[PDB]
């Protein structure tokens, strides 16, 4: 993230960071319920291994609360193509539940019809992860968050070098220097309704991170809410 | 004319879908509908999308 604020304790309790062999963070996801967590599909080959956390806020120090979690099943959406990134989904089913409690809970996926009608036409949602600060710096050791904007459709298309599909929402900013950025990838893009949270996009690629008149590209979590459903069984 | 659903969320706390002409409310997974049909209550501890108090 670059901008935004601190989660602060029990904040941004649905992150989850994927963790390479060297054990260093590479991309964020989403929990959704105790055996399955929600990422990009993108992430997935950005690691020959990975394990899952989640309950960190800073990745330096313990503060007793983290755990790591084995994958056991990586369920890939069969449409993704590394050419458009579209299908950006990817769902991990863990070897072990997680443990919910301070700092580890998971976010609400939300219903269709109401979610596209209703959240998805509020102002802004909420991305969250421990990417880079800049385009050019180095991942965040804390875990970060942003509010964004959502973004007209049509104004999305005419920004983006490439093709925005179904699939895909743009939010940001067109000239605040407020982003997700790399290492930010696979993590939630939640909406708030009334004082709950629910799921509504993963965080999947930008033109660099806080670029003037670019948006960030969100997978369209609605548009994949019965694959969720079939993929968790 | 915003009615039903399009008139603040139908008073639902959550999900709202008009049927027939009225408003039915209902809740994510881990909630359960209130006595009123409109609020929703968490089942368990730790439901989902809460920020964590403990
Ligand atoms: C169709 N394509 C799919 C993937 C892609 N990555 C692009 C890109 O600029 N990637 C960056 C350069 C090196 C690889 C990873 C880098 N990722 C980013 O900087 C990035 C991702 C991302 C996601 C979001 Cl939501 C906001 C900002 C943002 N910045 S442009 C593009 C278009
Ligand atoms: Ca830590
Ligand atoms: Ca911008």
């Amino acid at each position: 993230i670059v901008g935004g604020q601190e989660c602060k304790d029990g904040e941004c309790p649905w992150q989850a960071l994927l963790i390479n062999e060297e054990n260093e963070g590479f991309c964020g996801g989403t929990i959704l319920s105790e055996f399955y967590i929600l990422t990009a599909a993108h992430c997935l080959y950005q690691a020959k291994r990975f394990k899952v956390r989640v309950g960190d806020r800073n990745t330096e120090q313990e503060e007793g609360g983290e755990a790591v979690h084995e994958v056991e099943v990586v369920i890939k959406h069969n449409r993704f193509t590394k050419e458009t990134y579209d299908f950006d989904i990817a769902v991990l089913r863990l070897k072990t539940p997680i443990t919910f409690r301070m700092n580890v809970a998971p976010a609400c996926l939300p219903e269709r019809d109401w979610a596209e009608s209703t959240l998805m036409t509020q102002k802004t949602g909420i991305v969250s992860g421990f990417g880079r600060t800049h385009e050019k710096g180095r991942q965040s050791t804390r875990l970060k968050m942003l509010e964004v904007p959502y973004v007209d459709r049509n104004s999305c298309k005419l920004s983006s070098s490439f093709i925005i599909t179904q699939n895909m929402f743009c939010a940001g900013y067109d000239t605040k220097q407020e982003d997700a950025c790399q290492g930010d990838s696979g993590g939630p893009h939640v909406t708030r309704f009334k004082d709950t949270y629910f799921v509504t996009g993963i965080v999947s690629w930008g033109e660099g991170c806080a670029r003037k008149g670019k948006y960030g590209i969100y997978t369209k979590v609605t548009a994949f809410l019965k694959w969720i459903d079939r993929s968790m069984k | 004319t915003r009615k039903l659903c399009s008139l603040d969320n139908g008073d639902c706390d959550q999900f709202c879908h008009e049927e027939q002409n009225s408003v039915v409310c209902s809740c994510a997974r881990g909630y359960t509908l209130a006595d009123n049909g409109k609020a929703c209550i968490p089942t368990g501890p730790y439901p989902c999308g809460k920020q964590t108090l403990e």
